[PDB]
């Protein structure tokens, strides 16, 4: 993949494609090797090259995906209770896109009473952000912590947190993202749709997307384990040398 | 997109030849120096 | 020029050549040349 | 919405600045002056030499920090950048001298210098008033005397522990008339630069230049400038019990108290107490007590290197973010 | 013609060293398990 | 010749405190227990058998 | 008998107290058995387990 | 202790397996043009799309 | 982990640190005993030479670029001199009489009349090895040396020229970094054999590639370089050192980092070094009562700001002092390139390792990956056309 | 070695108190917290360099190139 | 030495849309400080819709600000609107602050 001139002397990439190198940042290094000829370096980038090779071939999985501050920033916009303002959207819409980008506001999650969007509008225009983007994608996906409905109920999303998600139209109606909507090695993903419709083009450019919001708003946002989350609340104190 | 740093790149050389699209490139490059970094180190004649 | 600091009496003394290497004072074998007088500078940074 | 900020157990919440138009189905408030003007006040407090302590009350977050951010960024200060050595015979190392050299406030305005021009050759930019030469020299000799005491060498060797005073100050050639009423003395003289022991000896000339606190630390005229918004305690359910003298042990000795009896749980001025959140862990109290911090009042507690005073720093700080709107507005746009 | 268009592109194209590719596909050693019963014996690999 | 490591019986190591470490230009809080011969020091690594 | 006597490691103050104290490895090379490998319970007051 | 034995075990793997690839009438076959699928997989798809 | 890698890091080696001419050792400008005392490294004297600072580390999901395993360091902190080192090195050579009497004279100084002096013995000083302060840069030489070119078998001793035959042969200071001298020294061995031992030194600052340790098994690289006016301030001004991401705590299960916070950090409040030894030491519930006393919270998360906006955070950071050790493992000695160099003798590859030149290899391993591609022209550069390319004269018949 | 001059974190000048420190705790003995907070040291990142500070350049001039 | 600094402000050619009312602007050698300060300010104005400053990498000395805004304005104005908006507001923090700084 591509090259870029930098400061200080260190190679320097992304974190999405990390997986398949098993690289952790831990000191280990790696090498790089040049092509010298046109006959070498066409065929290097456009068979060989990230964006082609987005899954893998032993399953048919994406194998770049999310990483650790990828899903749990994705996470915290989605918790049915972020609602955000015109001013913060706005910056977060500007943090996502660094550069070129119209974004042809939707109208709001609610009305008078204070004007406050909901997550899942802010998180939908990074799938399709202008008019002229032809991303219109869709599926229907679980996720990993699912406890079931009340068992009379019909669909399969209305249980008790946020279930199955459920895109239409590049519109997500339900349900947080986490982790095999957008997680690293099963189907039924957001950007497995994308490379499987829309090629590879936009699935590449989507992904580049999610990162910038990820990498600016977690850090604006706060996130810390402390000591007061690995002390049971004297209950469990009282109930576990009796059982 | 790979980042490489300033100095690794300036003892990593391709061979670029020169032909209508490269000539007004590779000489306002050539004349630009090994040391600073939009330039070349070695220049292989049309003889050789 | 008043160097070569010896290593155990410190005394400054000068050598000259075709001769074994040695403090004259004591008779002690290791001896290290003395700081220049030239300049130098640095940043504070 | 809101403005005070919640605090509760395991988050906060009403942060953002929702003061803006086109919130509800009002404009609110665009400019109009002079109401900004009319709701904006100062209270100095207790102002030092070294450390001045103000409040700014009705402005938003985005103003207040650029006043922070610029603060100990972009003012320009003054300190040793070039060190010239000549015998450094001593136990440390020739760039950890070096280094500790730069890190000392001296004590003299930049105001009565110029910025330095980075593309001239050595002899051509050290002239006039843009850097400053200052000269140390030291030589340690033995105390002849030595009666009984084997203690640190203030007693056992002269002038071992060399201090910052001894960056001596030597005038050029035009800066002796208008540097005659001030000096340009360190701020601090005690400062404990290196010790060493006889046979040893240093001597340097060390240039000193003008910058700001983005490239290096110490051009950074402020130890460290912060503000604090200050927190309120919004009583109810006034019953006080035994309670009462439980709930301001929970406290500093400060922001509450009672009065005779009981009777009632009051408090003070709410400027002493850090948010600790003790008051919110007790499973029987979370009811009739919250806390919250008010988002629109700014205690300011700035301090200072020893270089300038700090309203100065402030009006420094006030000063340089309108000029760099200036040179924003007067520039034109090219495509 | 979605469904078609799926099916166009899922046949295996002309070229493909996918022996190659099938040798390291199931040579992915990270199962490091050692499996066993209970309520015992008979262990198998 | 026979080299002996240091802060032993037959060593100059042996009762020395805060005066001797220091004009024999040696510090006092190294372990010692390893021999130095050609100028570099070396250990013997104990191994151990059945 | 090669590999016995080493250079003393000398980067810290505990790499000079980790080249002493050490016992080394003798045969039984174990490339697949864990056997001589693992740790084992009856180490615990001589042999640190970490 | 495993990396090793499995290092042998992928790298003799690739020898028996390494010229083998899809022709252009939708047959495997070797090296030496023998031929030992008929289709892939009995289907003749492509396991990665 | 960390037994590994507490006999790695840079320290305070010994008293006579200065004196010694060690081939390769490290130094530390400004160590700091640690906060959290082991009642067993009192015992062996570890807070007398420690290895390591003290950073009041802020654990929070910062600028993304602690993704995996990278934590971020602050400029201004770097800018005052947190973890400087000092990399210092010996480069000695020995200088011999040969079979005929006839032994080897160092000199130099080349004047060059318009000169004074050439840039190749430019801090070489007079004598003919270099000073104890002066700069060298990739090209001086400091050790010039001149070996006899004809006494360099074993012929009779030829009466009518004996000296005046000389071959100059120094060694170069071949480096990326200017590196200053500081302990010239001759001596005598037991042959009069007379030897030159130089020691080479360096200043390395903490830079964007350099690794670092927690004392519980955390190993780290840079993850980049930011300024003050960043990472967040709490309601007294104090910003962090180091910011780490949390994410390294579950997994991990490194509980005893989450209680070296909080009993280090009311260790400064008290002033007393506070103990962290096996089975005891300080108990967390005398811990706390400390932080209550002061006025911070009981589990040890203040509410901080946000240096980039101003508003504060949404969550609640649980920052304090760690003390963080300094590996080696630099990027400075780890970077390594190589376009167009020497050959091997034998088999004309480019050659191996480091310091003679480079020229990386590409494994059996890896031809396995690139085949999986279908690239076959890739095949031809990267194993025939850059690294070994010799045309050769073939016979047609009996073709040999 | 020597105390550095100013905080890595906070960045005031405490390296001035390092001689006034140590005359304060050996001469009318306080205790160690209180000392500190004597001479000024509120927050913990300033407290922390007075406090810990190995006392490295005393040992380091046993010797001398002058015995 | 009077030319009015071109290297300053660079309308992307590429990012407005209409010619006028969406714009996305390039400054050289600022940071988050006049960021947050100017598009609080910014969006005080009733005719725009989106405002927001970026900074592609922090290895550079860069920032993106972009302005989208209803009919009847150009987004140039609402810059400048918001520009000159920022000297009255510090003007006036610097006034009420030096007549209580003489009272004490
Ligand atoms: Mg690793
Ligand atoms: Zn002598
Ligand atoms: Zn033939
Ligand atoms: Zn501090």
């Amino acid at each position: 993949h591509y090259a870029k001139i930098r400061p200080w002397r260190t190679f320097r990439l992304n974190e999405c494609v990390c997986t398949p190198y098993n690289a952790d940042f831990d000191g280990d290094e790696m090498n790089l090797h040049v092509p010298q000829t046109e006959e070498a370096r066409a065929e290097a980038i456009n068979l060989m090259g990230v964006k082609n090779n987005l899954l893998t071939p032993k399953s048919g999985e994406p194998i770049i995906a999310a990483t650790q501050d990828f899903i749990t920033g994705s996470y915290l916009i989605s918790h049915k209770d972020s609602f955000y303002d015109r001013a913060t959207l706005t910056q977060l819409l500007s943090m996502m896109s660094d550069g070129i980008e119209h974004f042809d506001i939707p109208p709001p999650a609610i009305m008078k009473p204070y004007y406050l969007w909901t997550g899942k509008q802010v998180f939908s225009l990074l799938i399709k952000p202008n008019h002229n983007s032809p991303v219109v994608i869709n599926l229907d996906a679980k996720n990993k912590v699912f406890v079931p409905p009340k068992s009379k109920s019909l669909p399969n999303e209305m249980s008790q947190n946020d279930g199955f998600v459920i895109i239409r139209g590049s519109q997500i109606l339900s349900g947080v993202m986490d982790k095999s909507v957008l997680g690293d090695g099963k189907k039924h993903s957001v950007f497995y749709t994308i490379l499987r419709d829309y090629g590879p083009q936009e699935a590449a450019n989507a992904m580049n997307r999610m990162a910038k919001l990820c990498a600016r708003f977690l850090g604006n946002r706060g996130f810390s384990i402390g000591i007061n989350d690995v002390t049971p609340a004297d209950d469990l104190k009282q109930k576990k040398e009796e059982l | 997109e790979v980042a490489v740093p300033d100095r690794v790149a300036k003892v990593l050389t391709y061979p670029e030849k020169v032909t209508r699209y490269n000539r007004h490139k590779l000489q306002e490059l050539i004349v630009n120096g090994p040391n600073v970094h939009p330039g070349a180190n070695y220049l292989l004649k049309r003889n050789e | 020029t008043l160097k070569y600091i010896c290593a155990e009496c410190s005394s400054k003394l000068s050598l000259s050549r075709t001769d074994a290497v040695r403090c004259k004072d004591c008779g002690h074998r290791i001896l290290l040349k003395a700081r220049t007088k030239r300049l130098v500078q640095f940043e504070a940074r | 919405m809101s403005n005070i900020v919640g605090i509760e157990y395991n988050r906060v919440t009403n942060t953002t600045s929702t003061d803006f138009p086109g919130f509800s189905k009002d404009a609110e408030n665009e400019w109009n002056v002079e109401k900004f003007k009319k709701d904006f006040e100062v209270n100095i407090s207790s102002l030092d030499a070294r450390e001045a302590n103000f409040d700014l009350i009705n402005i938003d977050t985005s103003i207040a920090n650029a006043f922070r951010r610029i603060m100990i960024s972009e003012v320009p200060s003054v300190a040793a950048e070039y060190v010239y050595f000549f015998n450094n015979t001593s136990v440390i190392q020739d760039e950890v001298l070096a280094h500790r050299i730069g890190l000392v406030p001296l004590k003299v305005d930049p105001d009565m210098l110029t910025w330095v021009d980075s593309n001239l050759p050595d002899d051509e930019k050290f002239t006039d008033e843009n850097t400053i030469v200052l000269s140390l020299n030291v030589k340690c000799t033995r105390n002849p005397d030595a009666p009984k005491g084997s203690t640190d060498p203030k007693e056992l060797y002269n002038n071992a522990h060399v201090y910052a005073r001894d960056l001596k100050f030597e005038p050029q050639g035009r800066q002796s008339t208008t540097f005659a009423d001030c000096p340009v003395v360190p701020a601090d003289p005690d400062i404990l630069l290196a010790k060493l022991r006889p046979g040893q000896e240093i001597s340097l000339k060390a240039h000193c230049i003008l910058g700001i606190g983005g490239d290096h630390a110490k051009f950074s005229p402020v130890s460290t400038a912060s503000y604090r918004l200050l927190p309120q305690i919004n009583i109810l359910q006034p019953i006080k019990g035994e309670s009462a003298r439980r709930f301001q042990k929970c406290f500093p000795p400060g922001v509450i108290g009672i009065d005779e009896g009981s009777d009632e749980a009051y408090v003070k001025d709410a400027r002493k107490d850090t948010v600790s959140r003790e008051v919110l862990r007790y499973e029987e109290f979370a009811d009739k007590v919250k806390l919250g911090r008010v988002r629109n009042h700014f205690i300011f507690n700035v301090e200072s290197a020893g270089a300038m005073t700090p309203e100065e720093i402030f009006f420094k700080s006030v000063r340089i973010l309108k000029n760099k709107a200036e040179y924003l507005k007067n520039c034109p746009i090219t495509q | 013609e979605i469904a078609l268009f799926k099916y166009r592109k899922a046949r295996l194209e002309p070229g493909t060293a996918i022996g190659a590719i099938g040798a390291q596909s199931i040579g992915e050693p990270g199962t490091q398990m050692t499996l066993k019963t209970f309520h015992a014996s008979m262990n198998v690999t | 010749r026979m080299p002996i490591m240091l802060r032993s019986n037959k060593c100059i190591l042996y009762d020395a405190d805060e005066s001797k470490m220091a004009k024999l230009n040696e510090c006092p809080l190294d372990p010692g227990g390893y021999f130095i011969v050609n100028g570099t020091e070396k250990v013997i690594l104990v191994q151990e058998q059945l | 008998r090669a590999g016995v006597t080493h250079v003393l490691s000398r980067l810290s103050y505990i790499s000079a107290l980790g080249m002493m104290t050490r016992i080394s490895s003798q045969f039984e090379k174990s490339r697949k058995v864990s056997g001589p490998r693992a740790l084992q319970p009856s180490q615990f007051g001589m042999l640190c387990t970490a | 202790v495993k990396t090793a034995e499995t290092g042998y075990m992928s790298r003799r793997l690739m020898k028996s397996l390494e010229d083998l690839s899809c022709q252009y009438d939708n047959t495997v076959r070797t090296s030496a043009n023998g031929i030992v699928q008929f289709t892939y997989g009995g289907d003749g798809l492509d396991p990665l799309e | 982990y960390q037994c590994a890698m507490g006999k790695q890091a840079i320290g305070a080696i010994a008293y006579n640190q200065f004196k010694r001419i060690d081939t390769l050792l490290y130094l530390m400008t400004y160590p700091q005993q640690p906060m959290v005392k082991t009642k067993t490294i009192e015992l062996i004297d570890y807070d007398k030479l420690p290895a390591g600072q003290n950073a009041t580390v802020a654990v929070m999901s910062y600028s993304g670029y602690d993704i995996e395993d990278a934590l971020v360091l602050n400029k201004s902190s770097i800018d005052r001199g947190f973890g400087r080192c000092e990399t210092r090195r010996k480069t000695t050579t020995v200088l011999k009489r040969y079979a005929n009497h006839t032994q080897d004279i160092i000199g130099g100084m080349r004047v060059d009349e318009n000169g004074d002096p050439i840039w190749q013995h430019q801090s070489l000083g007079p004598d003919g090895l270099g000073e104890v302060g002066m700069k060298v840069q990739s090209g001086q030489i400091y050790i010039n040396k001149s070996v006899p070119t004809n006494s360099a078998d074993a012929p009779n001793p030829n009466n009518v020229n004996v000296q005046t035959q000389y071959r100059e042969a120094p060694v170069i200071y071949r480096g990326p970094e200017p590196s200053h001298i500081d302990q010239v020294m001759m001596s005598v061995s037991d042959n009069d054999q007379a030897l030159i031992k130089v020691l080479l030194r360096q200043n390395r600052r903490p830079e964007l590639g350099d690794k670092f340790s927690s004392r519980h098994g955390q190993k780290g690289v840079c993850g980049i370089i930011v300024k003050q006016e960043d990472m967040p301030f709490n309601d007294q001004g104090i910003v962090p050192d180091i910011i780490m991401n949390p994410h390294g705590f579950p997994s991990r299960m490194t509980v005893g980092k989450m209680i070296e916070l909080i009993s280090g950090k009311a260790g400064v409040l008290n002033g007393t070094l506070e103990y962290g030894t096996c089975f005891g030491g300080s108990k967390l519930e005398d811990m706390s009562k400390i932080l209550v006393d002061q006025g911070f919270n009981y589990s040890g998360k203040d509410m901080l700001y946000s240096g980039i906006t101003g508003e504060c955070l949404q969550a609640y950071i649980f920052f304090g002092p760690i003390y963080y050790q300094k590996l080696k493992h630099m990027v400075l000695d780890k970077m390594h390139a190589r376009a167009r160099g020497p050959r091997a003798v034998l088999t004309r590859q480019p050659t191996e390792g480091r310091s003679r030149d480079g020229g990386l290899r590409l494994g059996e391993m890896e031809r396995d990956c690139v085949i999986a591609y279908g690239a076959s022209q890739l095949l031809l550069e990267r194993l025939m056309i850059s690294s070994d390319a010799f045309e050769v004269d073939v016979c047609d018949k009996c073709g040999l | 070695m020597i105390v550095p001059v100013r905080c890595f974190s906070c960045g005031k000048v405490v390296g001035d108190k390092w001689e006034s420190y140590l005359n304060l705790l050996q001469e009318d003995e306080l205790d160690e917290g209180t000392a500190l907070s004597r001479l000024g040291l509120k927050r913990y990142c300033c407290r922390r360099m007075i406090l810990t500070h190995v006392d490295l350049i005393e040992k380091f001039l046993r010797y001398n190139p002058l015995e | 030495e009077e030319e009015p600094d071109r290297e300053k402000i660079k309308l992307l050619t590429q990012a407005t849309s209409e010619d006028g009312t969406s714009a996305s602007f390039q400054i050289v050698e600022e940071d988050h400080t006049l960021g947050n300060a100017l598009r609080y300010v910014i969006m005080k104005n009733p005719d725009v819709e989106f405002c927001g400053y970026s900074i592609p990498h922090p290895s550079e000395n860069l920032l993106n600000i972009r302005i989208q805004t209803y009919g009847e304005t150009t987004a140039v104005d609402a810059l400048q609107k918001g520009l000159k908006d920022l000297m009255d507001l510090c003007d006036v923090v610097e006034s009420k602050f030096t007549e209580k700084i003489k009272s004490m």
